[PDB]
């Protein structure tokens, strides 16, 4: 990396030019330099929405854990766009301070907020967060169901099965896919037992998925 | 919900809109008179729904000049519009953006913001606008501006997203179109959050080569425009979990100030009059997208850079397709991305592939694409129009038109500077 | 923008004016008791521009000379126009521009300002007006300047568009023409948006040179005139995609620069080729003006008939390439063709065309020797101070004409570079 252009960036944080604010956060991110962490953080606090979208992400791809208290309070700003990047940033970040505040961001208004923040919980992986995304596979949005049902898969926990072998009955062909991909990833015997009864029980998809699952186990 | 309003402004964006909504309804299975007979309800963020089952549009149609709009409360979609929604004046712009903004615009300002107004009291969750509007006429120019800047004042946090007409040198277009466009683009600039230009020397020569109309009409070029639009709003139209939605997508695309004029290429674009079509697949409408003559605006990507690039794939599309598609791409062509930026490609797909308009031009597709590109070959379409500009300007032609409709000289300098910014902020990103 | 509002001023004005509307009434299907009697349902869809509802005229008829009265309505359509819109006077100004513009002119404007009030309230949107008057004379001259400053007061934001003919000695001998037609040009200069320059110079030379008639009556160019304003208001009359501010503002690139060189073709039927390069031939213009000797600032083409509307848009753009030198280069896509379906009467197929060239330069240079000649004897000069008006007048018309000459210069050598 140049250290020269880091420097530079820095000082261009605090220029007039809200285009140079926002290129200046952006190109920070792709650096990913520790130095960068603190002047991005006050970016945060940016008039201009652009600019703190871009200190959000750029916090993400450094992912420095000073960056955490900040980008919650960026899951609280009136642009979905900066609580996008901060949801987003958080789950890079990997720091379980934000499950709670991101269990908050799976019922915002905005779906991309909601997508983002499931696949970011499943990124951190902590147990808190079954619950809330178990009832995240009932959200209007199939989008927001398939980030769920992949969340669920990425953490782990068999609190999630029963509730992944009613998403394999669910309308969308692809969160059908990911609640079954989900289910491999859990595994156990708990699994097996749920494919023994769907495979004598179940009708399509459903069945088809619980006859593949003995096939290998 | 997360709902849309359109607003058409002036003959192009009024004419545009019918070709729009006339797609919308046979896309949601609406007939003209808004009944539904035929189970996703996605599409009510872009109409309202009566008690009775009356699907409406939450589109306003605005000119200052009855013509057009006349044709749409007398034509085949009459019954479908509220009569509150279409907005006319007596008389026009006369392609003199100062009496679209000024002197003529002044008069109609208030209204059409009052039924905006009443269209957004009936939403429950206002996402935002879609203006649709010429560069060169004086109210697709003067009076977009104008609302845009009461729009921010208004609503300020909510998404503005347009749809222009970018003049082609032909012997009807005004002599004016380039300052029109250039005084428009300038005080729109801080006010829109992305602008869709289409070229109509572009889609003229598409309709020419792959339609193969040597003639082509407004309604050949419209039904096409119509096509790009409904894919870039087809994700909030329609549920699916492959979708990519406005904030993800604008975000991605238009991260930053000034800089948000994506250039859309749209593939495949088949007649319907060809006797065989071997259907395409999700490689060759890929490759497509990177060919300069399926572009909606003229210019050379392979010579500019990239900054963004998102890929809104509609039909029987599976994501190792695209991703297979993607990678081809990466190999063979000259797709360089500018030092400072993540270099990815964002990919959402829709299931339902695009609808047939009946007696249209083109031919039924199991996959579509419109791939959008925040690129600095842009500037390319910047250059020709402000050049174009500068001639003119040089002599001062036809300026007086403009100051003796309430609009000061210094406006069109001021204008000029910030294209000349513009072109420069393209320049230095891509160096 | 539909209604248009018709005035025609003095001998040349009402008799010019007379055969526009007998030739458009014609072309519309209306007989002289105003009456439709046509077939084509395209001759009553723009019909409310020039006419009200059986179709009257929306014209204003004016003169000092009482005499113009009864020679109008004994003519051929005579019978149409509306007996209330005749603004006649007592006594012929006599060549005399500040009879018509100051005395015997400003007494009768105020009744004539009544008519053009009337006739502009039954509009359902007022385009603009359009004289037909002679610069030569007094009443059309002085009045009709008068008359166009006067409704400029009222109508600030309408259009005025002029037919106005240029004097010449080859048509008329009367030694005065000149300081009418200086003292008119510095009127034109600052309140109309559109004036085609209608040269008896030139309609002598057309009918001398082409048509062979080497002694012309005034019905022999009045044919000629009825036939080019026939085809330059051919797309407000006829369905197109227009109006009078639109055209204009296409046209006039400057404020001063709004005078217009006319023309007409033909002068057996012609190919679309044979069309443009004769509307495009000096020959054909109805302006005195070679030009050769200037720059077209821009250009609108008026076709009509059944043709291809490839081979005129290959035709204008050939026209343009083998002759870039006459045609300004730092004015973007500055020729504008336009096709209308109906043809005019008697013909199968014609072209009008309306440019806006950097020679028409000549015109006023012809015109202001002329002045000069006179005005620095002072001949005749008590005919008009004696009306009221000042010699500073005549001082301020002439330094206004040159300069338009110098104005005109400097675009024509203008360069993109
Ligand atoms: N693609 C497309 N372009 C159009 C259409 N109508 C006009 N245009 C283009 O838009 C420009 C002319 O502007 P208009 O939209 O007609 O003007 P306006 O908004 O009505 O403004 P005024 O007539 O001056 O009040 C030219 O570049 C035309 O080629 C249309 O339906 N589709
Ligand atoms: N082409 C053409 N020129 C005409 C006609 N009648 C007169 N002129 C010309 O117009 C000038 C004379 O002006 P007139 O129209 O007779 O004058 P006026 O406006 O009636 O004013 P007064 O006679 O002073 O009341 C000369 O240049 C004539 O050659 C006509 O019918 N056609
Ligand atoms: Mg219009
Ligand atoms: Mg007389």
């Amino acid at each position: 990396t140049d250290p020269e252009k880091v420097e530079m960036y820095i000082k261009n944080l605090q220029d007039d030019s809200t285009l140079v604010r926002s290129i200046a956060a952006a190109a920070l991110g792709k650096i990913g330099d520790e130095r960068a962490v603190e002047p991005l953080i006050k970016a945060l606090k940016d008039e201009d929405s652009r600019v703190r979208a871009q200190a959000a992400g750029a916090l993400g791809q450094i992912g420095d854990e000073r960056a955490v208290e900040p980008l919650i309070k960026a899951l609280k700003d009136e642009d979905p766009s900066v609580r996008y990047r901060a949801a987003e940033a958080l789950g890079k970040i990997g720091d379980e301070r934000a499950v709670e505040p991101l269990i908050k961001a799976l019922k915002d208004e905005d779906t991309t907020v909601r997508r983002i923040a499931a696949t970011a919980l499943g990124k951190i992986g902590d147990e808190r967060a079954v619950e809330p995304l178990i009832k995240a596979l009932k959200d209007e949005d199939a989008a927001v169901r398939l980030t769920a049902a992949r969340a669920l898969g990425e953490i782990g926990d068999e609190r999630a099965v029963e509730p992944l072998i009613k998403a394999l009955k669910d309308e969308d062909a692809y969160v059908r896919r990911a609640a079954a991909q989900a289910l491999g990833k859990i595994g156990g015997e708990r699994v097996r037992a749920a494919m023994e009864k769907l495979a004598e029980t179940g009708t399509g998809f459903a069945r088809k998925v619980a006859v593949n699952y003995l096939e290998t186990h | 919900m997360r709902e849309c309003i359109s607003i058409h402004v002036g003959q192009a964006g009024v004419q545009i809109g019918n070709a729009c909504w006339e797609l919308y309804c046979l896309e949601h299975g609406i007939q003209p008179d808004g009944q539904m007979p035929s189970g996703d309800d996605s599409f009510n963020t872009f109409f309202s729904e009566t008690g009775a089952g009356k699907h409406v549009p939450r589109a306003v149609f605005v000119d200052l000049e009855p013509t057009v709009i006349d044709e749409v409360r007398t034509g085949t979609y009459r019954q479908l519009f509220h009569p509150e929604q279409l907005i006319t004046g007596k008389e026009d712009a006369a392609n003199n953006y100062a009496r679209g903004h000024y002197t003529i615009g002044k008069e109609i300002i208030d209204l059409v913001l009052d039924r905006i107004r009443k269209l957004a009291d009936q939403c429950t969750g206002l996402q935002g606008f879609l203006v649709f509007h010429s560069f060169g006429g004086g109210t697709g120019s003067g009076f977009t501006s104008l609302l845009m800047e009461r729009l921010s004042v208004d609503y300020g946090k909510k998404s503005k997203l347009e749809f222009s007409i970018y003049p082609a040198p032909q012997v009807s277009t005004a002599v004016v179109e380039p300052y029109n466009s250039i005084l428009t683009t300038h005080t729109t600039l801080e006010h829109s959050d992305c602008a869709f230009m289409v070229d109509n020397e572009a889609i003229y020569d598409i309709c020419r080569r792959n339609l193969d109309i040597e003639r082509p009409t407004y309604t050949n070029l419209n039904r096409l425009i119509s096509q790009i639009v409904s894919s870039i709003t087809a994700s909030l139209r329609f549920d699916g979990a492959l979708n990519v939605d406005l904030t993800e997508f604008q975000t991605n695309l238009v991260p930053y100030p000034r800089i948000h004029f994506p250039l859309a290429t749209y593939a495949p674009v088949i007649s319907a009059e060809k006797a065989y079509h071997e259907q395409l697949s999700v490689a060759e409408i890929t490759n497509a997208c990177f060919e300069p003559a399926n572009q909606m605006v003229k210019c050379d990507p392979r010579h500019g850079k990239y900054m963004a690039c998102c890929l809104l794939y509609r039909g029987d599309v599976v994501p190792k397709d695209v991703n297979a598609a993607i990678a081809t791409i990466k190999t063979k062509r000259s797709i360089q991305f500018v030092d400072w930026c993540p270099t990815g490609f964002k990919v959402g797909i829709n299931y339902q592939p695009p609808t047939v308009v009946p007696g249209g031009d083109l031919a039924k597709v199991q996959r579509a694409v419109c791939m959008l590109s925040n690129t600095t070959a842009i500037a390319e379409a910047w250059a020709r129009l402000d050049h174009k500009f500068d001639l003119m300007y040089a002599k001062r032609a036809f300026v007086h038109w403009y100051v003796g409709e309430g609009m000061e000289e210094g406006e069109f300098s001021e204008a000029r500077e910030d294209m000349a910014a513009l072109e420069k902020d393209y320049e230095e990103v891509g160096v | 923008m539909r209604e248009i509002v018709h005035i025609q001023a003095g001998q040349c004005g009402n008799q010019i004016g007379a055969k526009f509307w007998e030739v458009i009434s014609d072309e519309h299907g209306i007989d002289p008791t105003g009456s439709y009697h046509g077939d084509s349902d395209l001759q009553l869809e723009r019909i409310n521009v020039y006419y009200n509802e059986k179709y009257v005229p929306r014209a204003i008829l004016v003169d000092l000379e009482p005499g113009t009265m009864d020679s109008v309505r004994s003519g051929p359509f005579g019978q149409i126009f509306r007996p209330d819109n005749f603004v006649f006077g007592q006594s012929g100004a006599g060549n005399n521009w500040a009879k018509g513009h100051y005395t015997e002119g400003a007494e009768l404007v105020d009744s004539v300002l009544d008519v053009v009030r009337k006739e502009s309230e039954s509009c359902d949107c007022l385009q603009g007006f359009q004289l037909t008057h002679s610069l030569g004379g007094g009443t059309g001259s002085g009045m009709g300047t008068l008359l166009i400053s006067k409704i400029r007061e009222e109508y600030p934001d309408r259009i005025m568009n002029t037919f106005s003919v240029m004097p010449s000695p080859k048509v008329s001998d009367t030694v005065v023409e000149p300081y009418n037609a200086t003292l008119s040009v510095h009127q034109l200069v600052e309140n109309t948006d559109e004036t085609y320059c209608i040269d008896n110079e030139a309609l002598y030379d057309i009918c001398f040179r082409t048509l062979k008639l080497t002694t012309p009556t005034y019905g022999d160019l009045n044919h000629l005139v009825s036939a080019t304003m026939s085809g330059v208001t051919t797309c407000l009359r006829f369905p197109g995609q227009a109006d009078l501010r639109k055209l204009a503002v296409n046209m006039v690139p400057f404020p001063r620069l709004h005078f217009f060189m006319p023309g007409f073709a033909p002068l057996r039927a012609l190919t679309v080729p044979e069309l443009t390069q004769q509307m495009f031939d000096s020959k054909n213009m109805m302006a005195a003006c070679d030009p050769r000797h200037g720059r077209y600032l821009t250009v609108a083409a008026i076709f009509r008939g059944r043709m291809s509307m490839k081979e005129v848009d290959e035709q204008m753009l050939n026209v343009q390439n083998k002759n870039s030198s006459y045609f300004v280069e730092w004015i973007p896509n500055n020729v504008k063709t336009a096709v209308c379906d109906i043809p005019p009467r008697g013909l199968k197929m014609s072209a009008t065309f309306i440019g806006n060239s950097t020679a028409i330069q000549e015109l006023f240079k012809r015109i202001s020797e002329q002045f000069t000649a006179m005005f620095r004897r002072k001949a005749f000069l008590h005919w008009y101070t004696g009306e009221g008006m000042d010699e500073m007048e005549f001082t301020e018309a002439e330094s206004n004409m040159n300069d338009l000459v110098s104005e005109y210069q400097q675009y024509q050598d203008a360069t993109a570079d």
